[PDB]
């Protein structure tokens, strides 16, 4: 027992500690499950177009509700009264309260049934009334190229939504004239009248828009942007299409071929959520908004006020966790940049008051002009990618087990044949 | 994968109580409304109870009425149906699998005979 052998056994108890004290470090850290993101910016020389769903900001026009719409419906949407009698009317225009009041009688009126989805279908804005021109990449489309939807703001409709067979139409060059472009008459004089303020009364007009990918659905209650009148509106959008990573790295779920959904053929965490809220009005009162999907009767307008919005507000505030909504491990997604531009030129505002009948004022305060493109043909994809794989750690303990004491697994497979021999 | 076992049914006596489980795995079953279905000897499937992914509401078919009870268990994978008043019209294999996302796999289903 030297001072060497000393210095030299105590030498190797001391760098044997750091050896633990770093390769513990690298276990835990491997078992974070750490991840580090990618960005990268691919140009493409074909982008399929994104499906662009729109509607007007007035869920339904006042020249089609009728008296039996008026009679079942008519406390719901906002114009009469608890006991089917029109409120104050004092800040109440002459000729709109003459034409209500004359659909307010009920005067030995036999009301027929009503249909909650069948008053939106023919209540609802008419795109062949809004849509004035459509283009496509300098091709004249068409009224019938754009599929009905419902949502919670009406009637909606959806340019290339790659539904019902359709092929997704594709875009070969970035720039304004190179994409969709469609003008469109709001109708502010179809808009419901406002004699008072309620919770939800608007004033505001234009049409909502949202731009999304094909796969999911359109959510505008919520996804959605506003378009005024009088106004080029340059949508100028940026595919965006994101990895993500499973667990125990990330949070979200793996797709699938088929889906994890009750009522809809492929997986967002759009369609989760209308799902959610579906099953939920479903199992509880055996009705369902208009915007939902499956098949169970529509609620009438007695079941909102006693099955529907209840039961959405407690879903939605309180009950918030019955439905919780992994999100896809990859989507494209689109970025977009809004600017504007006066519609219409003095030059043209006259050509436009002649091509439609309507008055110069009319056209100035109803006319807009959307007009959705690529700025450049190029996706950012956002990766995430796995920051420490197993390799990578059996590499870092290794170099430094190498390091600190020479080891290897076969030289701990010696020590324990020679402990062992030891004892026997 | 989707197995969606369904396990603990078995010859009953008539007029007599059976449970019937299923063990649905591969998929989030708690948003998934649950079926079970009768495939008559012979004959094509046909539906027997189903209940929604809450739990809640409970559908049951003519001869099904106030004669068999459908209990969803949440967390557990299982669905029960609390079979009662058995005769023997209703001597079928047994299948359960989820009502509305019907491209799935269907289980071997345990065979209920109710003679003696
Ligand atoms: C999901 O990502 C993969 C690549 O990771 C891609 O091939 C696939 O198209 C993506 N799914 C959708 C619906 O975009
Ligand atoms: C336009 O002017 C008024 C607008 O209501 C109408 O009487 C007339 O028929 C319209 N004419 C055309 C050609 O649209």
């Amino acid at each position: 027992l030297s001072l060497k052998r000393a210095l030299w056994a105590l030498c190797f108890l001391g760098s044997l500690a750091v050896l633990l004290c770093v390769c513990t470090e690298r276990v835990q850290y491997y078992f974070h499950y750490h991840h580090v993101t990618k960005l990268d910016e691919v140009a493409a020389s074909q982008l399929t177009f994104p499906a662009v769903t729109f509607c007007n900001l007035n869920e339904f026009r006042f020249s089609q509700v009728s008296k039996n719409d008026l009679y079942h419906a008519g406390e719901l949407l906002a114009l009469l009264n608890n006991r089917y009698e029109i409120p104050d009317t004092q800040m109440a225009d002459e000729k709109q309260l003459e034409i209500l009041q004359d659909k307010a009688n009920f005067r030995s009126f036999k009301p027929k049934p009503f249909n909650m989805r069948e008053f939106y279908d023919r209540a609802g804005h008419d795109i062949r009334d809004m849509l004035l021109s459509c283009h496509f990449r300098g091709e004249v489309c068409s009224a019938e190229d754009f599929k009905v939807v419902f949502t919670r703001y009406g009637k909606c409709y959806t340019f290339n939504s790659g539904r019902d067979g359709r092929p997704r139409l594709k875009t070969m060059k970035g720039g304004t004239g190179n994409g969709l472009e469609i003008m469109l008459d709001i109708q502010q004089d179809e808009y419901l009248p406002v004699w008072g303020e309620t919770d939800e009364t608007s004033f505001e007009a234009g049409i909502k828009v949202q731009i999304h990918s094909q796969d999911e659905p359109p959510f505008i209650d919520q996804l959605g942007f506003g378009v005024a009148p009088g106004f080029q509106t340059f949508v100028a959008c940026q595919e965006q299409r994101l990895i993500y990573l499973p667990p125990p790295w990330g949070t979200c779920k793996a797709v699938t071929m088929d889906s994890d959904l009750d009522f809809f053929d492929s997986y967002s965490i759009t369609a989760c959520r209308i799902d959610c809220e579906t099953r939920y009005l479903v199992e509880n009162c055996n009705c369902r908004m208009v915007h939902m999907p499956g098949d169970a009767p529509y609620c009438t307008p007695e079941q909102y006020k006693e099955c529907a919005d209840p039961a959405l507000d407690f879903l939605v505030e309180k009950d918030q966790e019955y439905c919780v909504c992994e999100m896809p491990c990859n989507l494209t997604r689109y970025g977009k940049e809004l600017s504007m531009v006066k519609i219409p030129s003095k030059a043209s505002a006259k050509y436009l008051a002649k091509k439609y009948n309507k008055s110069e004022q009319y056209i100035g305060e109803n006319i807009l002009v959307l007009d959705i493109f690529f700025e450049v043909l190029n996706y950012e994809t956002i990766e995430q990618k796995k920051a420490y794989e197993i390799a990578g750690l059996l590499g870092d303990i290794g170099g430094q087990m190498g390091l600190f004491i020479g080891a290897s697994i076969l030289t701990v497979l010696e020590l324990f044949d020679y402990a062992y021999e030891v004892i026997k | 994968q989707v197995q969606l076992v369904e396990s603990g049914g078995g010859l009953v006596q008539p007029r007599g109580s059976l449970r019937l489980s299923c063990a649905a795995s591969g998929f989030t079953f708690s948003r998934a409304a649950m079926s079970w279905y009768r495939q008559a000897p012979g004959k094509e499937r046909e539906m027997v109870s189903t209940i929604g992914s809450f739990g809640v509401s409970t559908n049951y078919s003519d001869s099904v009425k106030g004669r068999f009870t459908i209990s969803r268990d949440n967390a557990k994978n299982t669905v029960y149906l609390h079979m009662n008043s058995l005769k023997p019209e209703d001597t079928a294999v047994y299948y359960c699998n989820a009502r509305y996302r019907s491209s799935y796999p269907w289980g071997q289903g345990t065979q209920v005979t109710v003679s003696s």
